């Protein structure tokens, strides 16, 4: 736990945080791209 | 915020002028010609 | 009896309704964004966090006897919340205990029962994952109690409640913290509890236990979590280090932890003032008078917060000592009218040559001056007395003589002329050259700020600034 | 799970980043494709259209025009026209077959 | 010893014990107030007041601490106060102090005075040195402005 | 410099514009 | 009546403040005391004056008799409601509030002036009522509440003239303007002295021209102020009447550097004996000195104060310390010299200045977007 | 009276003429744009104040 588990339990910390944020960013970019797709399609 | 550590509750340059930096504004200064009818 | 009797049907129900529902929505949306909203680092219940900043300080202080807020604590703390049925049951209790407040008598909780009220969150399959929910549930024990402003025999119970909450720090640092980002909320809670617990150690002796504990709670910052906890705990660290008369300040300068980043125009603004007086205590030399003006102009949006009067008072004190001679009537607030009179006389005798008038005012109002914590003003203000005069005439005459400039500033002797002609060069208070073949301090002037690359110097940073603004927009737009 | 948590988050990092570069690609390409889109609409005119007059617009991208053929019509408009060119019945062109404000 | 920042973090621990009492500090504190405006040799007009000892070890360091700065001030743009002004008014009743200013510094006293020099460069302003890096700044400008953010 | 100055503010408008519509449509959605 | 009602408020506003100088102020203030039936203002001067011949009994019967002459109809009239018609008749306070101000105090005047202001919905009555509120705003020198009804006139009352604000648009330079404001209503607001004299209280033909001549020379230095002060015809006649006004102007324009202090000293003698005490002068006397220092210092970069010892005045040391007062105060942009006795000058370049201002505005707006940046987005 | 581009020297008895550079136009037109940008930032200001 403290010596053996905590190194991986505390290291999945940022592995989870990064995917936590880049999904927000990713969907932002998705919304913009769909805007372009609708516009140039019309 | 949430401190309220105060007492109970221009006049800086223009009064910094008009009282001290200005001299003939609070008091008179025009007597020099009475000191000038001989110079 | 006929007068005071008819005047308490309306008072209770107001907090009974809005004081009821406010933190109900707070814990509601905040809980939904604790389970959901993996990016809950910026909750809109953080603006509700600010709404709680000014919320209980004016909304409710006592538990509102006549059964208005007294029953809130026994209701709001009885939160088991096992699963959807045992949580819709509590959803029923939100309205069910309302008959207890209205018809019946509430559970009296005069800052003695909240400690035993800390078992209701443990009853019926307690919830510990909601350390935000139970965290605000740890602020609420103070919220009527501390905000009542007692500091009378329940300071210690304050301390015990905050020991349970520090045990909630223990729960975050030890119990089921799978990158939940709650310290940055627990750092705001640590802020709130340690404002009035700061006062707690103002109503009592020193805080060295909170000094080491502050170096530990600050120690965990910068390693796993760092946002506003290092900022606020650093400021609490600085305030009473400054409040105590000791070395206390070069330890702050060597405290190379100065960059907890943007503090939302509230913490950072005062932060420049906490550091500002620090740089002031070492004979500030125009390097931190600019950050004094900066701090005063960053977050003035309040209305005489109480230390804002002290930044507004102490700000141009150092500038008077340095080069400037403006008064301080510009913001003649009603909040400033009584905090201006001693300082009002203070800055006059500096530029005026009546140093005896200056000593008259200093002996006159030194008590207020000593209450302001500016003892060392006189030890270096006689410095900028003659330096202020010599700056004035030095600005006036271009090819001025030093053999003439003295005799006008009540110097009275040629030897006394050149006691100010020994450091003005190294200081830069005036740009001229002194000579013995010609004892005339003639100045000079230059141009090519437009013909040397001054503007493109001044422009680059602000170009980056505007592109910063664009980046902020593009990053903070497409939420929907 | 816990070691596979730490491996699977890693796998969730780069495979997520390639999408980040990907939307950049798509957006930059779409900037070109849209400009190719505006030009290809230009074939509609080809000159011999008709000389009519704009009269009024009901709503977004649809208006009314009274042609010089004596009659009056209800028509749509192109998204390319700038909406500052309106007011006091401007001289306009229209399609022969379609009779649309081009 | 030119410890002013260290100085003013010392007189703030016993708020009123070193202002109106404790002459062993009152002489150092009024001393520093002399070190405020120009009262560095005026201190030496105020040397004869010590409460206990000679205070020689810091009336001497108060000699030197004014010596590096009188040496710097004379090294400044100036027109040579004679041997009598740089050697008699100050200190040093004609010791090898003339070796001090004549050796530690310039102002070579042969013909009845100290003697200056230019103490200035030739104004070497290229102004096209930034012609590369500034172009780099612009390239960054259109860089970030052109990047799909 | 001036161009960047106005460009920043123009970019700043859309922050208010979308931060209004997001939460105002959210609170009315719930 | 209320039209000559000006002078009482002015001489009472002039009397007690000059303590050493009140002998004539009482010599005619007695004429304003019992004569004209004057009742209201002096009783409030009971503790404001030191001596007062008995006017309690001699005058209280006089306010009581006429008060009985007005209150009997002003409160019960029922004059034209005996046969038929509308439910009222406009004869009560439009004809009986004027005494409610002249002898009725500001309270009985105000309540009837507003009551008729709302009674008659016509701008015709809203003319005389509101302007009585303004002239009484000068009467009891209550120059804060009557700052309200003026702009309140500007919103709806004012629409371009209409015999109601055009003929009296000179209700707006002397009636309600700077008593103590001293801001940009001096050079601009006090220029269009259009009428020979507008009637209610503003005396162009006698002394409003003294206002607009004491205030004309503040606007500009030489972008042709001489056309409206020198080429002006109606001002040419008034200057033809007053030599002190005429010489003081013709001094200024005609390089009369040595007599600037003479005529200037004259008009400052005028400011000595005035109603405007607190605004004795913020920028009059030696803002006309420095005003002579703009043109005097102009074009004379290699000027010597020895030439100042006779050309503009005398007292080389006084001019010395004066220029020390002005250059050191950010005014009178130039560099004056020690023993060389040289008055040097140097203004900025066409780019140093604008750089100096743009650096200001950029910092201001940048600070603004700082705050507004974090107002939103947490 | 702006009839002449010169300068007089009392200590010299000398008149000296120069040329008139009108190169203040860009800096002139720059500031008023700031004058608008202030009020438009006000327009966003009461916007965010009226609603976050």
């Amino acid at each position: 736990g403290s010596g053996l588990r905590q190194y991986y339990l505390s290291k999945i910390e940022e592995l989870q945080l990064i995917v936590n944020d880049k999904s927000q960013n990713l969907r932002r970019l998705q919304a913009q791209r769909n805007e372009l797709n609708a516009k140039v399609r019309l | 915020m949430s401190e309220k550590k105060q007492p109970v509750d221009e006049d800086n340059w223009d009064d910094d002028n008009v009282e001290d930096d200005f001299s003939n504004q609070l008091r008179a200064e025009l007597e020099k010609h009475g000191y000038k009818m001989e110079t | 009896p006929p007068g005071g009797g008819e005047q308490e049907p309306p008072p209770p129900p107001a907090p009974q309704d809005v004081e009821m529902k406010e933190e109900a929505a707070t814990g509601g949306g905040s809980t939904g964004e604790a389970d959901g909203k993996t990016a809950a680092a910026a909750a809109e219940h953080s603006q509700r966090e600010l709404d709680t900043v000014t919320l209980e300080d004016i909304k409710e202080h006592v538990k509102q006897l006549e059964k208005a807020v007294s029953g809130k604590e026994p209701r709001f703390v009885l939160r088991a919340l096992r699963m959807l049925p045992s949580t819709s049951r509590r959803l029923n209790h939100y309205v069910l205990y309302k008959a207890v407040q209205g018809f019946f008598t509430s559970n009296n909780a005069t800052r003695d029962f909240l400690l035993p009220f800390l078992e209701e969150p443990m009853d019926t399959e307690a919830d510990l994952q909601f350390r935000p929910r139970t965290g605000k549930a740890a602020s609420t024990p103070l919220l009527p109690e501390v905000e009542a402003y007692l500091q009378l025999l329940v300071v210690i119970f304050m301390m015990n409640s905050k020991r349970y909450k520090e045990a909630q720090k223990i729960s975050d640092d030890l119990m089921q913290k799978i990158s939940t980002q709650n310290r940055r909320a627990l750092d705001l809670v640590a802020a709130k509890c340690y404002y009035y617990h700061a006062r707690v150690y103002e109503f009592l002796d020193k805080l060295d236990v909170v000094r080491s504990f502050l170096h530990a709670r600050l120690r965990t910052a910068t390693l796993r979590h760092d946002a506003d906890g290092q900022a606020t705990l650093l400021n609490l660290l600085l305030r009473n280090y400054l409040h105590y008369s000791l070395y206390d300040q070069a330890e702050k300068l060597v405290s190379k932890s100065v960059f907890p980043e943007q503090a939302n125009n509230n913490e950072w603004a005062r932060y420049l003032y906490y550091t500002g007086r620090i740089k002031a205590i070492q004979l500030e030399y125009s390097e931190a008078r600019r950050t004094m003006t900066n701090a005063l102009r960053k977050a003035p949006q309040h209305t005489a917060v109480g230390f804002k009067q002290t930044v507004h008072k102490l700000l141009i004190v150092v500038e008077l000592l340095l080069g400037e001679i403006p008064d301080r009537l510009q913001f003649r607030q009603p909040s400033l009218k009584r905090s201006l009179m001693p300082y009002f006389l203070l800055t006059q005798a500096v530029r005026t040559g009546n140093l005896a008038k200056f000593n008259q005012v200093l002996d006159q109002f030194g008590e207020k001056f000593q209450a302001d914590g500016t003892y060392t003003l006189i030890i270096r203000l006689r410095h900028n007395v003659i330096k202020t005069g010599v700056r004035m005439i030095s600005l006036s005459y271009s090819r001025i003589s030093l053999a003439d400039i003295a005799q006008k500033l009540q110097l009275d002797s040629p030897e006394d002329a050149e006691f100010i002609v020994a450091k003005a060069i190294r200081d830069g208070v005036i740009e001229a050259s002194i000579n013995h073949e010609k004892g005339y301090v003639q100045s000079k002037e230059m141009i090519d700020i437009y013909s040397t690359r001054e503007p493109q110097l001044a422009f680059h940073q602000r170009i980056s600034f505007c592109l910063d603004i664009h980046n902020m927009s593009v990053k903070a737009m497409r939420f929907p | 799970d816990l070691y596979s948590r730490y491996k699977k988050l890693q796998q969730e990092l780069e495979f997520l980043e390639v999408q980040e570069e990907y939307i950049k690609d798509e957006q930059k390409n779409l900037k070109k494709e849209f400009l190719h889109a505006q030009e290809e609409v230009k074939r509609i005119q080809s000159i011999p259209l008709v000389i009519g007059q704009f009269l009024e617009a009901v709503d977004q991208n649809t208006a009314i025009v009274g042609s010089t053929t004596g009659s009056n019509y209800y028509v749509r408009i192109l998204s390319t026209i700038d909406r500052e060119l309106l007011k006091p019945n401007a001289s306009v062109a229209l399609h022969k077959h379609s009779n649309a404000l081009v | 010893q030119n410890r002013v920042a260290e100085f003013h973090t010392e007189l703030e621990r016993l708020p009123a014990k070193d202002i109106q009492t404790n002459v062993y500090i009152k002489h150092p504190v009024s001393l520093e107030q002399y070190l405020m405006e120009g009262s560095y040799n005026k201190v030496f007009l105020a040397k004869g007041n010590i409460p206990a000892e000679s205070y020689t070890f810091f009336i001497d360091i108060l000699l030197d601490t004014i010596r590096d700065e009188i040496a710097g001030c004379i090294e400044k743009a100036y027109e040579k106060i004679l041997f009598t002004e740089a050697t008699r008014i100050l200190f040093f009743n004609t010791p090898k102090k003339m070796t001090d200013y004549a050796k530690k510094r310039g102002w070579v006293l042969g013909p009845n005075n100290y003697y200056s020099f230019a103490s200035q460069q030739q104004k070497p302003e290229d102004t096209t040195i930034p012609s590369t890096e500034l172009a780099k700044q612009v390239i960054e400008y259109a860089r970030q402005l052109e990047m799909i953010v | 410099y001036l161009a960047s100055l106005i460009r920043s503010v123009v970019a700043l408008h859309n922050l208010i514009n979308n931060k209004i519509a997001n939460r105002d449509a959210e609170k009315k959605e719930g | 009546p209320k039209n000559p009602d000006l002078r009482i408020a002015q001489l009472r506003f002039l009397l007690s403040l000059p303590e050493h100088r009140g002998d004539a102020a009482v010599r005619d203030e007695l004429m304003a005391a019992v004569r004209d039936n004057n009742m209201a203002p002096y009783y409030e001067a009971l503790c404001k004056s030191l001596d007062w011949q008995i006017d309690v009994d001699l005058l209280n019967k006089m306010k009581k008799a006429n008060e009985d002459e007005l209150k009997r109809l002003d409160e019960e009239l029922e004059d034209a409601e005996k046969n038929l018609g509308e439910s009222e008749i406009r004869d009560a306070m439009m004809a009986k509030a004027e005494y409610l101000c002249r002898i009725g105090d500001k309270e009985g005047a105000l309540t009837a002036f507003r009551k008729t202001y709302d009674k008659t919905v016509a701008l015709g009555h809203r003319l005389d009522i509101v302007f009585y509120l303004l002239r009484i705003g000068l009467f009891y020198m209550d120059n804060d509440l009557i700052t309200r009804n003026t702009e309140k006139a500007k919103s709806l009352i004012e629409e371009g003239g209409d015999w109601d604000r055009r003929n009296r648009l000179k209700v707006y330079q002397g009636l309600y303007c700077v008593a103590i404001r001293d801001f940009k209503q001096a050079a601009e607001l006090f220029l269009d002295t259009v009428s020979t004299f507008t009637s209610y209280e503003l005396m162009d033909y006698k002394t409003f021209v003294t206002y607009t001549v004491y205030v004309s020379m503040i606007a500009l230095e030489r972008p042709d102020l001489r056309e409206k002060v020198i080429k002006g015809a109606e001002i040419l006649e008034v200057l033809h009447s007053l030599p002190a006004v005429r010489q003081y102007l013709f001094s200024l324009y005609e390089c009369r550097y040595s007599v600037f202090f003479q005529s200037l000293a004259v008009v400052e003698q005028e400011m000595k004996k005035d109603w405007l005490f607190a605004p004795h002068y913020r920028y009059y006397v030696r803002e006309m000195r420095i005003h002579a220092y703009s043109q005097l210092l102009e074009s004379y970069r290699s000027l010597t104060l020895g030439y100042m010892a006779e050309a503009f005045g005398v007292g080389v040391e006084f001019i010395d310390q004066e220029l020390s007062r002005f250059i050191a105060a950010g005014r009178l942009h130039c560099k004056i010299d020690k023993v060389n006795e040289i008055v040097e000058t140097n203004r900025p370049d066409s780019k140093n200045w604008q750089y100096q201002e743009t650096i200001k505005k950029g910092d201001l707006l940048l600070n603004r977007v700082q705050k507004l940046s974090r107002v939103i987005n947490m | 009276d702006k009839k002449f581009h010169g300068i007089l020297d009392q200590g010299e008895g000398v008149l000296i003429i120069f040329d008139e550079p009108p190169v203040d136009k860009t800096y002139e037109a720059a500031l008023e744009t700031i004058q608008n940008m202030s009020k438009v930032v006000d327009s966003l200001y009461n916007k965010a104040k009226k609603l976050t």
